[PDB]
């Protein structure tokens, strides 16, 4: 945990973030397959 | 999230030597108990151990060896594992003693063919060959006029080159109906030709076309390839002796006529003899002579047994096997003459004889559950002591022959595995030799 967090407050002032349910709430899954 | 897999692929089938994988020896040359899917025998596999070192020697022409023992003692079975511990590269020729009698050739002459397949060799045969799309034909023209010589233009991916050639060449591109765009290899070294097709660059010249068309060749027109060939003499003394090879009306000819075969001369293998020796001294060969195993060796004639007297002392010849079965019978041919395993005394002072056992019980337990983990089915233990039962008042290959049928009753009736009553109801319906000379004799007075 503790290092991790740390590395997120360096890059968290200048790297962004979403998830795509911005964009899931049109599109559909990936259908993966091995 | 999803996984995805598929095999429907038919196995090769089960038979009834599969479970044979070699002599299960161990480095000092004893035999393992029970390995390589063998078991027993230990007096007669440390033997065939000294044969397939003999084998792999190279060293000697002509020895032989005489399996011999009662029926289903594994002789057969043993000859198959001297085969499997050579692996695929030495020749192993299997015969059986009545393919002798052919009605095309003298039975004497059909022995020599098997002691010739059964050497092998291996050449690097360094082919050269033109390939390519024809962008040109045409031939040119000598003096009461007939053709003499030939242009043909080839193209591939690398370049292109406008060959001149032999007008045997012409005539075989004419026969082959060769014409500009069609994608073509030629064997320089025997004048053969191939037409695979026309080119993919006028795969839709037409609407209807017979062709399937093909893609342009890659590499230069004209180059060198170092093929390796693994033959037997016999292939070179039969192909010349009937020549399907190079390009004229009478190879032509002779390869559409009925294949007979023929008493070769003498004469042919000493050539022969003497081209394969230049191969072996040019360094371009190597040598791997091999075995010859005749099974049922007992009804060989005295023709051919006093044939084999001749054969076996030759410096050429390859290593023999034999196996016999049989006791102080008559030799076919003779009418007169009593032997042991039917064999003429004058040719068995000229094999070491391997001897082989009867199976105790509790290697017959063995065989057979070795045999079922290769029939692919599953045994209890009352069941498999069955077998052995059995295996003690009838013989060796009846328990084995019992097994699958009643794998059938057991699924049949939806169980996974053969139980005692599944082999103890088998019995009642497939009668043995035993049984049946029993029920046969009783009832003689009817058949
Ligand atoms: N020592 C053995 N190890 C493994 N299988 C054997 C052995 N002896 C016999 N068998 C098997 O039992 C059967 C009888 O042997 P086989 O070689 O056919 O006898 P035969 O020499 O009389 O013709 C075959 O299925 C064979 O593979």
């Amino acid at each position: 945990e503790n290092q991790l967090s740390r590395l997120h407050m360096i890059l968290k002032p200048f790297m962004l973030r979403r998830i795509k349910k911005d964009v899931e709430n049109e599109l559909s899954d990936k259908i993966e397959i091995l | 999230k999803i996984e995805e897999v598929k095999s429907t692929t038919k196995t090769q089938r089960i038979a009834s030597h599969s479970h044979v994988k070699g002599l299960g020896l161990d480095e000092s040359g004893l035999a393992k108990q029970a390995a390589s899917g063998l078991v027993g025998q230990e007096n007669a596999r440390e033997a065939c151990g000294v044969i397939v070192e003999l084998i792999k020697s190279k060293k000697m022409a002509g020895r032989a060896v005489l399996l011999a023992g009662p029926p289903g003692t594994g002789k057969t079975a043993l000859a198959l594992a001297i085969a499997q511990e050579l692996g695929s590269k030495v020749p192993f020729c299997p015969m059986v003693g009545s393919e002798v009698y052919s009605t095309e050739i003298k039975k004497t002459e059909v022995l020599m063919e098997n002691f010739r397949r059964a050497i092998g060799l291996r050449i690097k045969e360094t082919k050269e060959v033109y390939e390519g799309e024809v962008t040109e034909l045409t031939p040119c023209e000598t003096e009461n006029k007939t053709i003499s010589h030939v242009i043909i233009g080839l193209k591939t991916a690398k370049g292109t080159k406008q060959l001149k050639l032999d007008p045997s060449i012409f005539e075989s591109l004419q026969k082959e109906r060769v014409e500009a765009g069609d994608v073509i290899y030629i064997e320089a070294n025997s004048g053969a030709v191939k037409r695979q097709g026309r080119c993919d660059t006028y795969a839709t010249e037409f609407d209807l076309e017979a062709e399937e068309y093909v893609p342009l060749p890659k590499g230069d027109v004209h180059k060198k390839k170092e093929i390796i060939q693994d033959v037997t003499l016999h292939d070179l003394d039969v192909a010349n002796a009937r020549p399907q090879g190079g390009q004229d009306i009478l190879s032509m000819m002779g390869q559409l006529m009925k294949p007979k075969k023929t008493e070769i001369t003498d004469k042919l293998r000493g050539e022969i003899n003497k081209v394969v020796n230049k191969y072996i001294d040019q360094g371009i060969a190597e040598l791997v002579p091999g075995v010859l195993f005749v099974d049922e060796v007992h009804m060989l004639d005295i023709e051919c047994f006093t044939y084999l007297h001749r054969a076996l002392e030759s410096s050429i010849a390859p290593i023999v096997i034999f196996a016999s079965n049989r006791g102080n019978c008559v030799i076919r041919g003779t009418e007169d003459i009593t032997s042991p395993h039917g064999i003429p005394l004058d040719l068995l002072d000229r094999v070491m004889i391997i001897r082989t056992m009867l199976y105790t019980p509790q290697e017959m337990k063995q065989i057979i559950k070795i045999r079922a983990q290769t029939e692919g089915i599953n045994i209890s233990e009352e069941a498999l002591n069955h077998l052995g039962e059995i295996g003690t008042k009838t013989t060796l290959r009846y328990s084995v022959q019992l097994l699958t049928p009643a794998n059938l009753l057991a699924k049949i009736n939806g169980k996974d595995s053969i139980e005692k009553e599944h082999v103890e109801e088998i019995s009642e319906l497939f009668y043995d030799a035993k049984s049946s000379a029993k029920i046969l004799a009783d009832q003689q007075d009817k058949y």
